[PDB]
């Protein structure tokens, strides 16, 4: 609460760990001085006098993406230059940490479909400039085609049972070749009838019959039960 | 045996050596082939065969 | 630098260490040497909600060392855990191996 | 002032990496056994369900004169959904003419059919990958190995042709 | 050794006799010395100590 | 040489300029580097006395295996290749065809000897000890590298006196006298 | 134990040193002696070598 | 009978915590943060084929 | 501690050579120079020993606790091959008897 | 010794060998050698193969060949006594003659 942690550079590029006696995720923060859903930040010193910069702690019990991170993923493809499409930017809850993630020289492109969330995703993203909201519709990505080209990574928390009919879309659309694709899998609001698992493999099996190519899934337990995170690539010709 | 000069006798010893050990040793252990190129032994399987 | 590692040389030692600060607390294996590039930074807790994670004015220090040293409790479990590993370290050394042979000098 | 000890400079096949053999100039990964498992229980598999075939299982059926949905139904007494990879109707193809019986036996709208998305018809190895990583299926297999392997990677229930009728094992609710 | 016999008579008797220590250090007493009387010379597998109690186990 | 794609690969596969079938792996370079010998050809000069040794050897064993002509000569050939030290046991015959190498006639040349009996750290260093004229064996000089040391002449490997190298050693274990110049 | 009574496999309760001769502490007893020995006999063996 | 199967189901979910990680119910209080550690080389995600 | 002789340890080859350095005598200058600080930084000094110490006794309690546990897993685990080894001696046995 | 000169097929490249032992392969209109080896038996002649990247000598008996920066690729077992070599570039052909009375091509690319 007032105590002090040593930052230190994770494995994946522009995210980050605190250690204490707890250790924390933890990203950079793009706009310095104020938090956006109530989580703690850290403040360093780093070395015209030193200047303070800050960090915000990624909570994985309200971001699938830090569950994922912090249960162990071989590749994200969100990285320190790239363009991510987020699908799904419910608010500014996970957008922040990607798009602080992305940093200063890459784009975030945040869609949500609601428009109180939406209000409250431009507001956000006045201080953190390299997120362009975009209120739309992902089920029809020819709506907003004039506004994004050629992002690099898909994010997909959209929570919606025609999920990679609405992926393959956005990815037919912006994604460029062998980009990445990372889907969080809620089994439940797909649907109830089967098992998580059941959902996760016919899942999986309409990723490759829309040609993205899973290379790991990660279950995401102890943070949500019967979820998952699939990270393919669109390989776009020749998934063998 | 005591009388057998050389190229008999090297010949003769590796004959009796190779009927003694096809008993207990493995079929794909005991007789193995020297490695000769595939063009260069069927050619020699061709003439031979003629 | 080493200039600043020279001062922040004792808390990386308490991260190295962790496992054995608290006795119930029980880390995950891992070995944390030291890393090349790195950051001590301190939490801001913000002025949204009080009393639950809020170290005061009054008891904010300047190092993780500060706060284990106050740390009554920690202070407790560290003097007795030495004592009893000092006691089993010196159990059959030396000063047992000369009063044993006072004994014998004794009669 | 010349240098003591001097050579003729030859090549080192040993260091040097222009030729062939010496042109070989961590994040490890231990996958989380399942959620879907208990110890060896493999809780949340419910009808109905799924049933991944293999060639051999189809031609000890017709062999025996089951029916592929009805043998399922009457062995699981549950709802069965029988799955035949494109490899092993790749191996199903390859049999040739006399096997013209079990391929259009195979052809069957009542059996759905994924779509396995590797090089090569190996429908042990596809069925082992795809049954391993998502432990919600059934494999139904009179191959020797391909039960070994199954049985021995853990949650997953092995349905075979034995006597005139099906037979599951390591489904621990069969009645 | 010391104490177990009283007299270079007892040990003259006794000479030969496997002994041991209470360590299980086998050993075989030798001959008695002369002028401390029961004090005999024995020989063992090694080096016993000064805490020790060789034993002759009789009938 | 410059990484051929698949199609030349495919339709090129036996090209290769630096490793030929002729050049039987490079184990003259190979050797010649691992006991550090000088000019090029001694690896060859070796590799002829390494095959009288087993022509003979063969045409040797081509005897009938009782006649004291076959026993005695392969006896007296053994026994000569240990004493000179090229072969390391007496034992068996099929020494003679399997470990007698030009690997083994090099190990019984001057630095090699050298650096086994500790007299200099490597066997690079022992070349450049004995090209300084450092080293005799009995009381001549030996001065060149390529010196073949048996086995009852290697009692005699020391360093001459006068040496730089002994002074510094007798004056490590501060053993020197200087009567005797060291 | 597949036929032995837990009467029959009991703990046999090991002797102290003799009171009078308690000068000399601690009688040792063949564990300890074992202790002893492969000291001496691992710290011959380096100065042999 | 019923004791012994209450005792050894609880023993036997403490140890599926070791091997898997188990859901316990979310967040509880405030994040205070992972309480055990993070790895950053450890990846334990199921790759495919 | 193994005390090796002077005789011997006098005799020994170059990289057999015993470095045993004597103590020292003297007072000298850059230890009778060297400040060391005192009050906080003496009790920080002694907090970090007390912490390295015990966190060097509890790995070695626990590297002991896995070597009690891995020889009778050994000694289990030897028993069960052993079984096994049997039983594959004998069906080879079986096998070829009946062919 | 007297040197035997020898130009590569475009001009960029010289190599001369003395009769005593000096080989040097060099960029002669820049001032940039790339190989000077001091081969003390007596060379006879040299080549280049395809390249500058690859020289064959003729030494006392056998010919040897020298890669870019000279370190020996080859030590030609045949070829026993060449006094002439010559390159045969469209079929990658050495091409040696000599006191021997044999002529012997040898394909530099198979080897
Ligand atoms: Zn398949």
């Amino acid at each position: 609460g007032g105590a002090k942690v040593v930052i230190e550079p994770h494995r994946h590029a522009g995210v980050y760990i605190a250690r204490g006696k707890e250790d924390l995720l933890v990203t950079k923060n793009m706009a310095p001085g104020e938090s956006v859903y109530g989580e703690k930040r850290i403040s360093v010193e780093e070395p015209v006098p030193p200047t303070k910069v800050e960090y915000r702690v990624w909570n994985p019990f309200r971001s699938k993406l830090a569950a994922g991170i912090m249960g162990g993923l071989d590749e994200l493809f969100i990285a320190p230059g790239k363009k991510v499409l987020y699908l799904g930017a419910a608010s500014g809850t996970s957008v922040s940490h990607v798009s602080d993630v992305v940093g200063p020289e890459g784009v975030v492109y945040a869609v949500e479909f609601s428009h109180r969330p939406g209000r409250e995703l431009i507001s956000m993203a006045k201080k953190r400039p390299n997120i362009i909201p975009i209120i739309e519709d992902a089920r029809h990505p020819q709506k907003y085609r004039m506004l994004i080209g050629m992002v690099d990574c898909v994010f997909a928390d959209v929570a919606q049972p025609d999920q990679a009919r609405i992926i393959a879309l956005n990815s037919h659309m912006f994604l460029k070749d062998q980009g990445g694709v990372v889907i969080s899998i809620k089994a439940n609001c797909i649907d109830s009838t089967v098992d998580a698992e059941t959902v996760f493999a016919r899942e999986v099996q309409k990723l490759r019959e829309e040609r993205i190519k899973p290379l790991e899934q990660l279950t995401l337990e102890p943070y949500e039960r019967d979820h998952c995170i699939v990270v393919g690539r669109y390989m776009r010709s020749g998934l063998k | 045996d005591d009388q057998v000069i050389g190229k008999a006798r090297s010949r003769t010893l590796e004959m009796r050596l190779n009927r003694l050990s096809r008993v207990n040793g493995h079929q794909d252990k005991i007789n193995k082939l020297e490695k000769v190129p595939m063009h260069i032994r069927r050619g020699m399987i061709d003439k031979h065969v003629k | 630098d080493d200039n600043m590692r020279r001062e922040v040389q004792r808390d990386l030692l308490l991260i190295k260490h962790r496992a054995a600060l608290d006795p119930k607390r029980h880390y995950k294996k891992q070995r944390w040497e030291v890393p090349e590039r790195f950051a001590i930074g301190t939490i801001i807790e913000d002025k949204s909600e009080f009393y639950s994670s809020r170290m005061n004015r009054k008891e904010r220090k300047s190092t993780i060392l500060e706060t284990l040293m106050g740390d009554e409790a920690s202070n407790k479990y560290f003097k007795r855990k030495y004592n009893e590993i000092q006691e089993k370290s010196t159990s059959g050394r030396k000063a047992h191996y000369k009063k044993m042979k006072e004994m014998r000098k004794k009669r | 002032t010349r240098k003591f000890g001097l050579v003729k400079r030859t090549l080192n096949t040993k260091k040097d990496q222009r030729l062939k053999k010496n042109q070989e100039n961590l994040t490890r990964n231990i996958p989380q056994v399942s959620s879907a498992l208990f110890f060896q229980y493999n809780q949340a598999i419910k009808p109905p369900y799924q049933v991944l075939i293999d060639t051999n299982f189809i031609n000890f059926s017709i062999q025996k004169k089951v029916d592929i949905v009805r043998g399922m139904m009457d062995c699981l007494l549950a709802k069965c959904n029988p799955l035949i990879t494109d490899c092993v109707m790749a191996e199903l193809e390859k049999l040739g003419p006399k096997y013209r019986i079990a391929l259009k036996l195979a052809r069957d709208p009542r059996i759905k059919r994924l779509s396995c998305s590797h090089k090569g018809t190996y429908a042990d190895d596809c069925l082992v990958h795809r049954v391993l990583q998502h432990k919600c299926y059934i494999v139904a297999t009179n191959d020797a190995g391909l039960k070994q392997r199954i049985r021995k990677i853990p949650g997953i229930p092995l349905m075979s042709v034995g006597g005139h009728a099906y037979v599951i094992e390591k489904l621990p609710d069969v009645f | 050794i010391k104490d177990m016999f009283s007299s270079a008579m007892e040990v003259a008797r006794f000479e030969g006799a496997q002994i041991k220590t209470v360590s299980g250090i086998r050993g075989e007493i030798k001959r008695a010395l002369s002028k401390p009387e029961g004090h005999y010379r024995a020989a063992f597998e090694d080096k016993i100590l000064m805490s020790d109690i060789v034993i002759l186990r009789s009938w | 040489v410059r990484k051929l794609k698949h199609h030349e690969q495919k339709l090129l596969k036996k090209v290769d300029f630096l490793e030929w079938k002729q050049d039987q792996g490079h184990r003259d370079t190979q050797v010649m580097r691992t006991y550090h010998i000088q000019n090029r050809e001694d690896y060859h000069k070796y590799n002829r006395i390494c095959g009288d040794i087993r022509r003979l050897a063969n045409k040797l064993s081509l005897l009938p295996p009782t006649d004291p002509f076959r026993r005695k000569h392969e006896q007296l050939l053994l026994d000569k290749l240990y004493a000179m030290g090229v072969l390391t046991t007496k034992s068996k015959i099929s020494d003679l065809e399997n470990k007698v190498t030009v690997s083994a006639i090099c190990r019984r040349r001057l630095p090699v000897i050298m650096h086994r009996l500790k007299m200099a750290e490597t066997i690079q260093d022992a070349v450049k000890f004995i090209e300084q004229g450092h080293v005799r064996v009995g009381p001549n000089l030996i001065n060149d590298p390529a010196y073949l040391v048996t086995r009852n002449m290697e009692d005699y490997v020391t360093w001459v006196d006068n040496s730089k190298i002994k002074k510094t050693l007798l004056r490590y274990r501060n053993q020197i006298d200087d009567f005797d110049f060291s | 134990a597949k036929l032995v009574h837990d009467v029959q496999k009991k703990q046999h309760r090991e002797r102290s040193q003799l009171t009078s001769r308690s000068r000399y502490g601690f009688l040792e007893k063949h564990k300890d002696y074992v202790k002893r020995a492969q000291d001496f006999h691992r710290k011959q063996s380096t100065l042999k070598v | 009978s019923r004791v012994k199967k209450r005792k050894k189901y609880q023993k036997a979910q403490k140890k599926l915590k070791s091997v898997r990680a188990v859901y316990s119910g979310g967040q509880s209080g405030v994040y205070e943060g992972e309480k055990t550690g993070i790895k950053k080389g450890l990846t334990r995600s199921v790759k495919f084929k | 501690g193994l005390k090796v002789p002077k005789a011997v340890q006098k005799e020994l080859p170059f990289k057999s050579q015993i470095h045993q350095m004597k103590p020292q005598k003297k007072k000298t200058y850059m230890a009778k120079r060297a400040v060391v600080l005192g009050g906080d930084e003496k009790k920080a000094r002694s907090f970090i020993q007390k912490v390295l110490t015990i966190s060097k006794a509890k790995d070695s309690k626990r590297k002991e606790q896995k070597a009690s546990q891995r020889k009778e897993r050994l000694k289990k685990l030897a028993k069960m091959e052993e079984e096994k080894s049997q039983r594959d001696k004998e069906k080879k046995k079986e096998y070829f008897a009946q062919n | 010794g007297p040197y035997h000169i020898k130009y590569a097929k475009n001009g960029t490249h010289l190599l001369i060998t003395g009769r005593k032992g000096h080989v040097a392969s060099m960029d002669w209109r820049k001032g940039q050698l790339r190989a000077e080896l001091f081969l003390n038996e007596t060379c006879h002649s040299a080549t280049y193969l395809q390249n500058e990247q690859y020289f064959a000598v003729a030494q006392k008996k056998y010919t040897f060949i020298y890669d870019h920066e000279g370190t020996e690729l080859h030590r030609l077992k045949q070829h026993i006594e060449a006094r002439h070599l010559d390159f045969l570039p469209y079929h990658y052909l050495l091409v040696t003659a000599g006191e021997t009375g044999w002529l012997k091509y040898h394909d530099v690319s198979t080897g």
